[PDB]
RNA sequence: AGUAUGAAAAUGAUUAUUUUAUAAGCAAUCAUGAAUAUAUUAUAUUAUAUUAAUGAUGUACCUUUUGUAUAAUGGGUCAGC
RNA sequence: AGGUAAAUAAUCUAAAGGGAAACAGCCCAGAUUAAGAUAUAAAGUUCCUAAUAAAUAAUAAGUGAAAUAAAUAUUAAAAU
RNA sequence: UAAUAUUUAAAAUCAAAUAUAUAUAUAUUUGUUAAUAGAUAAUAUACGGAUCUUAAUAAUAAGAAUUAUUUAAUUCCUUGGAAUAUUAUAUUUUAAAAUAUAAAUACUGAAUAUCUAAAUAUUAUUAUUACUAAUAAUAAUAAUAUGGUAAUAGAACAUUUAAUGAUAAUAUAUAUUAGUUAUUAAUUAAUAUAUGUAUUAAUUAAAUAGAGAA
C-alpha cells in the first residue's frame, strides 16, 4: 500500500542512543530520591553536606518512587538486558517480539521489563 | 533543598494527561527550567514525566532574574565615552 | 583580511600521483581518496561555486586490489534507450576489454559530485594500467626529495 | 631600474581621529498641516536646545516648507537620508532623529551569513600554497 | 611567557570575541557586528577585554582572556545602521493569505584603531 | 460611437549590455566569480544597477477535498467592469 | 485488503523546520523578526553529503549494507 | 580421550553484578548457535548511487561501508583521581634515550533551547517628557506569550465623494529611475509631461472603497 521505510532492526547509532535514554530516566530517578532523603536529612535536622555525606540513607515512602527504585519491576540500564532494551513484547508479531524503534512514540515512552518468558 | 527541574523534550506527541501534568509542573515550554521545593508529592509529580524531564538536586533555588544573570554571555569590552 | 593577498598558487592545480603497486588501498576506498583530491575537498581555499581540484595520475593500476569474487561476479551495467539492450559485462570482463584504469574511473565517477563540473573533474583523472605514461615530468617534485 | 606607478591613500575614518559622520539635519515642517504637528511640538520644546547642546558638531537647519515635515541629514561621504516624519508624535519624532544621527551616510545593503570584517590590509599571514604546506597532501 | 617576536613584527592579527562571537582583525579594519549596542554611543571606543589569540606572520600567543596587561586593542564606534530591507512571503499551499515577514536587522560598525603588543 | 491628450499593459520588429552551441526539469531564492553601465566626495583596494559562469536549495496558483506536482476544478495575456 | 465498524492516544485536517532516498498521517520538533557564538532532539559521520575514532566477537554469502520470505533440507558449532 | 544419541536451555544449574544483616546468607538482576539452499516474469542492473569483505615484501599511510555486544584512549578505586599506553610538540643528551607540556571534554545535526539584538501584547518594577499625572507618549529591566484552515475579536492603509481648509510655476499632479523611513504607504533627488494650479495636510461623515480566480 503506501510505504513506511522503517527497519526490523536499529542502526548502532539508534541503539547508543536509546541506551543512553535509559541511563537519563534512571538518572533523573536516583537525582528524585537523592532530594527526597536530603530534604528528609533537613527535617530531622542536619546540613545539606551533612546529609549528602550520610552512610543511612533514606528510602522514599511514595509509592511509585519507591516502585521505581525496585530492579525487580524497573530495572536500571547496566542491568538490563540487551533483548529489552531493543525489543518489545509483541502479542501479534513473528517471534512474539518487535524493534522498540516501531513502538509510537518510543523516544518519549519508558518500556523495561517486557514478560518473564517472552 | 531545590529541585532544577529542565523540560527536556517536547510535549508535543505527548499524551495530554501527560501534557497537563508538566504544565502543572509549571514547566512551560522545552528547555524551560524550573526550581521546586522538594516535598514528596512535587517528587512523585516528577517521577511520572521523567523521561520529558531532566533533574538535578541544588542547594539554593534562583529567582529568575538570577538566572538570566548567570546566562548573559561575556561582552568582551570595555566602553569610554570620548 | 585573510583572504587578501596573492591567491595565484592556491588555486594551482597539482598534478599527484598514485602508484597502486605501492598503495595497499582496495579499490573503492582508493577511488573515494581519489575523488576528494578531484573535487578539491584538500584544500581550504575550496568552495562549492567553483571547480579547484587537482590532477591525479594513477599509475600500475594493474595491481589493483579488489576484495571478495567481485573480480569475478561484480557486474557492470549499461543501457541505450531501446528496450532489450541491456548490457551487463563482469569486472574482469570490462578489464579485458578497456582496463583496469577503466574500473578505477568507473569508480571516482560514481564517487564525484553531480553536476556540470563532475565530467571535467573525471577527466582530470588519468589512468594507466602499467607503468609508462606521459605525465612522468609534471608530477609535483621538491628539491629537497631529491636524495634519491 | 624602478618606476613609480601612482596611487592614493585611502581613508580610514576613526584610526587617528574621529571625523563625526552626520554634519548637518534640517529639521523641515509647516505651519498649516496636521502632519506636522509632532514635528512642530518637537520645535516647540526646549528637546532641539538640548540635543544642540548635546552634539556641537552637528548643524540643525529649521526651514518652513508647505507639505509633510522632514528630517533630511547630511552625512560625511556625501549622502543624504531623509525620513518624512509624516503624522508622528514628539517622541517618534526624536527617536527618528536619534536613529538619524547614529547612522553613517552609507547605503543599505544586505550582508552575507557572517561577513563582518571589511579589510584593505593584506593578510598578515600569507594565502595558503599547496607548495609551502606543513602537511602534504598524500 | 616570552612575547617577543610578536612585539617585533609589524604585521599583526587579533582574534576577539565579542559576545562568544568570534572577529579576526587587524588595525584599520571595520567590524560589522550584527546588532545595536546600548552601551556605546557614536565616537565612543571600546577596549577589547577578551581577546582569544594575537599573532605575527609564524608565532601566535593564545589564551582564554589572555591579559589586558599584554596588549591594547581598541576599537571606536563609527556607525549604527540597519541592513537592508526585506520582506519574505510566508504562505501555505492552498491558501490564500500571506504573513509578510519583514526583516530590517541592525548593525554596529566599529574600526580597529588601535592593536599594539603593551 | 463627444473632443483633446496618452512613456498603461498585453503584443510585434529592431538596437545595446550581458549570458548562451557536453547541456535536462515551476525558470525563482540564496551563495558566488566575471563582464558592462551610471555616479560633480570612485580618496579606492569605491558604491549601486544590469546580466541563466558556477554551486546549493526549490513538485505553479486557485478551487474541492480524508488527501492534489497531480494525469481532479478553473484560467491564452493584458486593460476596464 | 491502502477493506469495514466502533474504543483508546498521537499526528494530519489547520503545521512550516530536521530525519525517514522521494513521503499528509512515521521518528523528533511547533516558524513574531533577524543574527549565527554555545547547548543540543530524531537521525547520521568513506565519497556523493554537514560530521569518526576505538574495542571484542561472528560472518565469505556481496549474506548483508532503512521495506528481514515459509515449511523443510544440507553443512558445520556448542551443550549434555 | 575417540565414538555414541538427543538438545539449541540461565527455568534449573554455574558464573558475574546490585540491594539487605554481611569474608556468609537472603532477595533481585544479566549471561546459551552460524552458514548454504529453498528464492521466481515480463521497458533497465536496482543497498538511493559509487561502492564496501585486505596482503607478507615497504610505505611519517589502507585493514568492513556487514552482523551482535560496547566505549569515547586502556585498567583500577569512588563526576573525580590515579596508573598504563598512544599521538603531537618542545628541550636536553647519544636516527634513538631522558625531562616537561597538551590531548583525552568524539563530531554533525532543526526555523528546538540559550546567547546576541529588533517588534508587538500582557503582568510586575522603573527613567524621561507634558498640567482618569492614579494619565498619556517614549525609553529601560525581569518574566510570559506571538504556526494556523473554518471561525471570533482588535487596529491600520489605498481609492472616491461631502463638511471645514492655509498655501503656490522655486508650486503641483502623474509617470520613470535611483535613494530614505521596519516600507499594500509615504517621502527625497534627477528626469518628462501637464496645469495659473489641489475637495491638498488633518478631523469627521459616508461609500458603485481594493480582484489571477465565477
Ligand atoms: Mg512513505
Ligand atoms: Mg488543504
Ligand atoms: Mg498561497
Ligand atoms: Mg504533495
Ligand atoms: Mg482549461
Ligand atoms: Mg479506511
Ligand atoms: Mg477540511
Ligand atoms: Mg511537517
Ligand atoms: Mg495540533
Ligand atoms: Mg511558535
Ligand atoms: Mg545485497
Ligand atoms: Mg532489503
Ligand atoms: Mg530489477
Ligand atoms: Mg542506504
Ligand atoms: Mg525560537
Ligand atoms: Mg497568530
Ligand atoms: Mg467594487
Ligand atoms: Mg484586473
Ligand atoms: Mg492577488
Amino acid at each position: 500500500g503506501l510505504l513506511w521505510k522503517i527497519p526490523w532492526r536499529m542502526s548502532t547509532h539508534q541503539k547508543t542512543r536509546q541506551r543512553e535514554r535509559l541511563r537519563n530516566v534512571d538518572q533523573v530517578i536516583k537525582q528524585l530520591t537523592l532530594g527526597l532523603h536530603v530534604q528528609r536529612c533537613q527535617d530531622k535536622g542536619l546540613t545539606y553536606q551533612e546529609a549528602m555525606e550520610s552512610k543511612k540513607k533514606y528510602k522514599p515512602r511514595s509509592k511509585s518512587l519507591r516502585l521505581l527504585n525496585k530492579p525487580s519491576v524497573f530495572p536500571k540500564e547496566n542491568q538490563m538486558s540487551s533483548k529489552d532494551k531493543y525489543w518489545t513484547f509483541d502479542k501479534k508479531a513473528v517471534g512474539y517480539r518487535k524493534g522498540i524503534h516501531k513502538v509510537p512514540k518510543w523516544t518519549k515512552i519508558s518500556i523495561r521489563k517486557a514478560p518473564k518468558f517472552f | 533543598v531545590f529541585y532544577k527541574v529542565t523540560l527536556s523534550r517536547s510535549l508535543i506527541g505527548v499524551p495530554h494527561t501527560t501534557k497537563s501534568i508538566v504544565k502543572s509542573l509549571g514547566l512551560g515550554k522545552r528547555g524551560s527550567i524550573v526550581y521546586k521545593k522538594v516535598n514528596p508529592a512535587i517528587a512523585g509529580s516528577l517521577a511520572k514525566v521523567k523521561e520529558l524531564v531532566k533533574v538535578e538536586v541544588t542547594e539554593h533555588e534562583l529567582t529568575p532574574s538570577q538566572q538570566r544573570e548567570l546566562r548573559k554571555s561575556n561582552p568582551g569590552f570595555i566602553v569610554e565615552k570620548r | 583580511s585573510q583572504k587578501i593577498g596573492h591567491s595565484g598558487l592556491a588555486f594551482a592545480r597539482l598534478w599527484h600521483h598514485v602508484d597502486v603497486a605501492r598503495d595497499k588501498r582496495t579499490l573503492g576506498r582508493l577511488a573515494s581518496a581519489i575523488a576528494i583530491t578531484l573535487i578539491g575537498r584538500h584544500k581550504p581555499v575550496y568552495h562549492p561555486s567553483q571547480d579547484c581540484g587537482d590532477y591525479v595520475v594513477v599509475t600500475n593500476c594493474q595491481k589493483i586490489r579488489v576484495t571478495g569474487k567481485k573480480f569475478e561476479q561484480k557486474t557492470y551495467w549499461s543501457h541505450s534507450g531501446r528496450p532489450g539492450q541491456l548490457k551487463l559485462q563482469t569486472m574482469n570482463k570490462v578489464v579485458a576489454d578497456k582496463g583496469f584504469g577503466e574500473i578505477l574511473k568507473k569508480a571516482v565517477s560514481g564517487m564525484l559530485p553531480k553536476n556540470k563540473l563532475r565530467k571535467q573533474r573525471l577527466d582530470r583523472l588519468k589512468v594507466f594500467d602499467g607503468s609508462e605514461n606521459p605525465y612522468k615530468q609534471n608530477i609535483t617534485a621538491f628539491a629537497h626529495e631529491q636524495s634519491s | 631600474v624602478v618606476k613609480a606607478i601612482a596611487r592614493n591613500s585611502i581613508g580610514r575614518n576613526g584610526v587617528g581621529a574621529f571625523v563625526f559622520p552626520c554634519r548637518k539635519i534640517t529639521l523641515q515642517f509647516c505651519n498649516w498641516g496636521g502632519s506636522s504637528e509632532g514635528m512642530r511640538k518637537f520645535l516647540t520644546s526646549k528637546r532641539l536646545d538640548k540635543w544642540g547642546q548635546e552634539f556641537p558638531w552637528i548643524q540643525f537647519e529649521v526651514m518652513r516648507k508647505s507639505g509633510h515635515p522632514l528630517l533630511r541629514a547630511e552625512y560625511t561621504n556625501g549622502r543624504e537620508k531623509v525620513i518624512c516624519v509624516r503624522n508622528l508624535n514628539i517622541d517618534n519624532v526624536e527617536n527618528k532623529l536619534k536613529l538619524l544621527k547614529d547612522s553613517d551616510g552609507d547605503i543599505l545593503r544586505r550582508r552575507t551569513k557572517n561577513d563582518n570584517v571589511e579589510s584593505l590590509n593584506s593578510s598578515v599571514r600569507g594565502i595558503w600554497s599547496p607548495l609551502h604546506a606543513a602537511k602534504r597532501h598524500r | 611567557t616570552d612575547t617577543t617576536p610578536l612585539k617585533l613584527s609589524n604585521e599583526l592579527y587579533a582574534i576577539f570575541k565579542i559576545h562568544n562571537r568570534p572577529y579576526l582583525v587587524t588595525e584599520g579594519d571595520r567590524v560589522i557586528l550584527p546588532f545595536k549596542l546600548k552601551q556605546a554611543e557614536v565616537g565612543d571606543i571600546l577596549n577589547m577585554t577578551d581577546v582569544t589569540t594575537l599573532g605575527s606572520r609564524n608565532y601566535k600567543l593564545v589564551g582564554h582572556p589572555i591579559n589586558t596587561s599584554l596588549y591594547t586593542l581598541k576599537a571606536t564606534v563609527v556607525g549604527k545602521t540597519k541592513r537592508a530591507f526585506q520582506t519574505r512571503e510566508v504562505t501555505k499551499r492552498r491558501n490564500r493569505r500571506v504573513r509578510h515577514a519583514k526583516s530590517k536587522g541592525d548593525l554596529t560598525i566599529l574600526r580597529i584603531s588601535e592593536l599594539s603588543m603593551n
